[PDB]
């Protein structure tokens, strides 16, 4: 299928599965030329490759040296996508590779799919979920490890840290949505909740703070009130007016 | 000048011979079609009056054999069938023609259609595509599936075209994933014509034939295959300029042809579309642009 539909719960369920997101994979400045022509540059890339269930994040880092002498770049960048992940997935060992591929962006499909046609048991799927993955890039060691790479290279994360040895992945992954969500939404106001208290910090081995289960759950009410703020900043609407109903569905209809 | 006799005409019907068509009412004097040309393929068509979903016909050359037709009531359709005995058909032809029942082959002399449709058709390569060895014509109805749908049943009654398939490993070499998806050149030249068809002249005869079957029969997977053959040649930057100028020729006539009445049911829109105003070959198609443009504005 694809995910019109929905079911949400598929994505904890123990049939191996990767989203892929390439939204990070073909990045520029524009900027204009000494004659006054607009020419781009092209920055550090990456793509995003989750397992939902796991927190298994594969990281493939595209280097600036990709795209030397190329024509078409927002095009190749799609199929250079599907090459590295057809690459990883033929890397893994057999019990280790996905069932399921899920492009968060709809012009993965093909490119995805004739890069797999050797593995016609792998099912390439889109979905209905608009998924903030875009906002990787506002994970600052993410960041820094795609910006100073030198060469093509794949990093491999936990992307929920140590979540999962306290909340189910259903939670976790709600809880990854929720905070790139706001890292998208207005990433200076997202950083400042998550890293203004001096006493917390993130582990050199994590990404995210080292909060405890109810220091959790003030952020995640700081992030939601700040997408909700957001929100009311930009279709000019007075928040502090709404209902609970209207509040929820804002978030999530997002 | 040969000739297509009938034992008798049981049951009213709207038979067709090539692009032509008249209607026998039940148990009319009709004993079958004269001066039809030697030198091509034909096909001799029917669509029972009581039931229109009877649609069938047979391909043919008369170089070939003697044919004639007669209806079976038991299976309830006009059947052709080879006469072994040529006394025997000479003498039935000779007494039909000095009766006068049976219509003449209208062909204008000016007029080169059913050349223009059938140059690349040879009744040898149909009967590779609808096999029944035993007899020397070929049977094709609106019902019959292809091989290639037949994998998306019974493998007897089926149209053996061949499968052509965008995102396949026959169309993609490892390696060049995005070069043969966006430009199908290495599936068109080497796969296609090198590998199967071995010439541009046996790969024209089975669009042609898929274009008469999707329009004689309603033959939906020879709609499906002529379309195909058409998106191979046009998402190909390299084709040779002869293929593309005969192409040009061949898609001229069949849009020519084709019933105006019928171009919502065997045109594809996307395809059309695509082959016209984006593929490779956008600019290479000057006399199909122009028909099409004229003719079916509405589907562009
Ligand atoms: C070497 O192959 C693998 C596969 C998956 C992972 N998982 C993580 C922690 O990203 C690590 C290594």
């Amino acid at each position: 299928g694809a995910m019109n539909s929905s079911n949400y719960a598929e994505l904890f369920n123990n049939d191996i599965k990767l989203f892929v997101d390439d939204t990070n994979v073909y990045r520029v400045t524009v900027h204009k030329t000494f004659e006054g022509n607009v020419a781009t540059k092209a920055i550090n890339g990456c793509i995003f490759t989750l397992n939902p269930k796991t927190g298994h994040l594969f990281l493939k880092i595209i280097h600036t040296s990709v795209w030397a002498g190329q024509k078409r770049l927002s095009q190749l960048a799609k199929w250079k996508t599907a090459e590295e992940v057809s690459a990883l997935v033929r890397s893994l060992p057999k019990e280790e590779q996905p069932k399921q591929i899920i492009v968060t962006r709809k012009a993965m499909l093909d490119p995805l799919e004739v890069h797999m046609l050797d593995f016609p048991n792998i099912a390439i799927r889109p979905t209905e979920l608009r998924l903030p993955f875009s906002a990787a890039m506002s994970i600052d060691k993410l960041s820094d490890v795609v910006m100073k790479a030198t060469e093509p290279q794949m990093v491999l994360f936990n992307i929920y840290d140590d979540w999962l040895d306290r909340i189910s992945s259903y939670t976790a992954f709600s809880r990854l949505t929720l905070l790139l969500r706001a890292l998208k939404t207005n990433e200076e106001s997202a950083k400042m909740i998550l890293l203004s208290d001096p006493t917390i910090t993130i582990k050199s081995y994590h990404l995210w703070p080292s909060f405890t289960d109810e220091q959790w759950i003030t952020i995640e009410s700081q992030m939601r009130d700040l997408i909700l703020t957001e929100y009311g900043r930009k279709y000019n609407v007075n928040i502090s007016a709404l209902t609970q109903t209207e509040i929820k569905d804002i978030i999530l209809g997002q | 000048m040969n000739t297509v006799p009938f034992t008798s005409a049981p049951i009213e019907v709207t038979i067709g011979i090539d692009q032509y068509s008249f209607n026998v009412k039940e148990n009319q004097p009709f004993h079958g079609i004269k001066d039809i040309p030697i030198g091509h393929v034909h096909v001799i068509h029917f669509q029972h009056a009581d039931n229109s979903s009877m649609r069938y016909g047979y391909w043919f050359d008369c170089r070939m054999g003697n044919f004639y037709i007669q209806y079976d009531p038991k299976d309830g359709l006009y059947k052709m069938m080879e006469e072994r005995d040529g006394a025997k058909f000479e003498n039935i032809v000779h007494n039909f023609k000095e009766r006068q029942m049976m219509v003449s082959y209208p062909k204008i002399d000016e007029d080169d259609t059913w050349y223009n449709l059938t140059e690349f058709v040879q009744m040898d390569k149909i009967r590779k595509i609808v096999r029944k060895d035993e007899n020397q014509f070929s049977y094709v109805d609106s019902s019959m599936t292809t091989v290639q749908e037949n994998e998306l049943s019974d493998p007897a009654h089926s149209l053996n075209y061949t499968v052509i398939n965008f995102k396949s490993r026959e169309a993609i070499r490892p390696g060049h994933e995005m070069e043969d998806f966006l430009d199908k050149s290495y599936y068109l030249n080497t796969v296609m014509l090198q590998g199967i068809f071995k010439n541009s002249s046996n790969y024209f005869g089975e669009l042609q034939f898929a274009f008469l079957n999707a329009m004689f029969f309603g033959n939906y997977g020879s709609s499906l295959q002529w379309h195909a053959m058409i998106e191979l040649i046009c998402s190909s930057a390299t084709v040779p300029k002869h293929m593309l100028d005969k192409l040009d020729e061949i898609l001229y006539y069949q849009i020519k042809t084709l019933p105006e009445q019928y171009s919502d049911i065997l045109l594809n829109e996307r395809v059309w579309n695509i082959c016209l105003y984006s593929s490779f070959q956008k600019n290479s198609l000057h006399n199909t642009e122009k028909i099409m443009e004229n003719k079916y504005p509405e589907l562009l």
